[PDB]
Formats: structure tokens, sequence, C-alpha cells
């Protein structure tokens, strides 16, 4: 792994971008480019070492042209950095919240959902399973270039995989119904949080179930509740998220089919 | 907030 392991040294650290469950993130340089990344300082965990390089690799492998590069991991000293390309927008959540409406409009939000659905249709033919897809994890570059990021993450962490509490710590509602049920996750639990993540963007990035509490989504969702249509919604993309939130992940559809969908919605809206 | 915990 010589080609992307690397030292703390290499990189000059700058300031805190900000951070989540799995560590903070800052801004850096990989001085032998001077190149300017994305530096993730994970929390002091568990996991074998050997583990958590034969993950990196698979994570090495995933290129696409929107999906965030791993670019290098420290592992001399833990708790390991994860290295990743820097994206100049910052995630899409606050993106959305922050940007001109009148800018980013009904196509633009096309443009950003059909790169989205691009970069898990290639997750989906990797046998990838992202785990924790959502806008706070969908990064933004120039010309409302859109990429998915921090994939597999949770894979790199043992973190609290074990509680005493009883039952266990999910981001709730993002969450497919099998997932929480099982604490077991796939390429289909993944549809169902694109599903939550459509409605996001076609929210300029409010938080989903508006009103409901974490502790009441379930049984809603086995009563088969679902978000009604975000309004200017089209018909169309709303389709394409109740697909997303079947039941049964059998019935859901592919990313491939998903991605199918959106180009041809771009391109008709292209017009 | 994001997180939660849920028993089956
Ligand atoms: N339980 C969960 O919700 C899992 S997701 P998370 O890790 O808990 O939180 P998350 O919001 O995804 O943030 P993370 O620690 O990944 O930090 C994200 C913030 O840091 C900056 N950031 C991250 N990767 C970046 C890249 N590649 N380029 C520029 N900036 C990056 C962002 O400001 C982001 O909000
Ligand atoms: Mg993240």
């Amino acid at each position: 792994y010589d080609k992307w392991e690397m030292e703390r040294t290499d990189i000059t650290m700058k300031h805190k971008l900000g951070g989540g469950q799995y560590g903070e993130v800052y801004e850096g340089v990989w001085k032998k480019y001077s190149l300017t990344v994305a530096v993730k300082t994970l929390k002091e965990d568990t996991m074998e070492v050997e583990e958590f390089l034969k993950e990196a690799a698979v994570m090495k492998e995933i290129k696409h042209p929107n999906l965030v590069q791993l670019l290098g991991v420290c592992t001399r000293e833990p708790p390991f950095y994860i290295i990743t390309e820097f994206m100049t927008y910052g995630n899409l959540l606050d993106y959305l919240r922050e940007c001109n409406r009148q800018e980013v409009n009904a196509v633009v939000l096309l443009y950003m959902a059909t790169q989205i659905s691009s970069a898990m249709e290639y997750l989906e033919k990797k046998n990838f399973i992202h785990r924790d897809l959502a806008a706070r994890n969908c990064l933004v570059g120039e010309n409302h270039l859109v990429k998915v990021a921090d994939f597999g993450l949770s894979r790199l962490m043992t973190g609290d995989t074990y509680t005493a509490h009883a039952g266990a710590k999910f981001p709730i509602k993002w969450t497919a119904p099998e997932s929480l049920a099982y604490n077991k996750f796939s390429i289909k639990s993944d549809v169902w949080a694109f599903g939550v993540l459509l409605w996001e963007i076609a929210t300029y990035g409010m938080s989903p179930y508006p009103g409901i509490d974490l502790s009441q989504v379930y049984e809603l969702l086995e009563k088969d509740y679902r978000m009604e249509r975000p309004e200017g919604c089209p018909e169309k993309v709303y389709e394409l998220m109740r697909a997303c939130w079947q039941w049964n992940p059998s019935d859901r559809p592919s990313f491939a089919e998903i991605h199918q969908a959106f180009e041809t919605m771009f391109q008709e809206s292209s017009i | 907030e994001i997180f939660g915990e849920f028993e089956a």
C-alpha cells in the first residue's frame, strides 16, 4: 500500500472544517504536491490495523467522476488519518440551505440528483455499501458539481458497535426499515437513504419527517406512512422517491435504474 | 437531532 500510505508530516494541517461521528475534518496541504486536501482525523479506536487497511484498499479503488477520491491514509500512528480530495463548496445540505434558489433551480436540483445517482450506480456495481448516504455526505464543487463522500466510513471504525443501552444508535430518518430492525445494511438500504436524500434536495435541505419524533418513525413506516410530495417537487421525482421507500428491499429499484431514470429526466428538462 | 436509539 506504499502508493497511498502516508505519514502525518506529509501534510500541513490548517483550520478545522467540522466533524462528525467518526472524527474531525481539517483542510490540509499535501506538501509533495502543494495540493489542498481534506484530512479526517479519526477518533481513537480498537479496529484491527490489518482490517482497517484491507477496507481502505477497497475504498482506494473507488474511482468515479462523482465520488470523492481517497488519496491516502496515515497509519503509522493511531488514531489513523484519512486523506481525501478537497471539495471547495462544502456539504450539500448547507449548500442548499444557503444557496440562491433562482440560480440553483429545478434543472440544477435535477442535475445534482443525476450526479449522485451516477455515483451510487457505481457503488452498486462494485457491491460497495455506503451506509451513510445523506445530504451531509454529498459535497459540492464548482459549477454545481456534486460528489458522494465518506462511503463505507463506518467500516473503518468499531466505535459504538456495542453498548449496554437497549436498542442501537442510528441516523433514524435515513435508515431503511429492515436496517432499523436488524442493524444490517445493503445496497438496498442505501437505496432507501437515496430516497430521503432526494427529499432533502427537493426541500433545499429541510430535516426529514418534520415534526415526527425519531421514536415514532418505524411504526409509521410499518403502517405505510411515507413523507408527502415536497412543494414544487415533480410528480415523477416523487414517484422515484416512493419507489425507494418500498417496504421490501427487493421491491426497491436498483441504482442503475434510478440513474437511467434521472438521466432521462435531466435530458428532457435540458431543452 | 440526527441520531437516536431504536429498540426493535
Ligand atoms: N451518523 C452520521 O450521521 C454519519 S455522517 P457523520 O460523519 O456523522 O457526519 P458528517 O456531517 O458527514 O461530517 P464529517 O465528519 O464527514 O464532516 C463533514 C464536514 O467536514 C467538511 N468536509 C468533509 N469532507 C470534506 C471534503 N472532502 N472536502 C471539503 N470539506 C469536507 C464539510 O464542511 C462537512 O460539513
Ligand atoms: Mg461525512
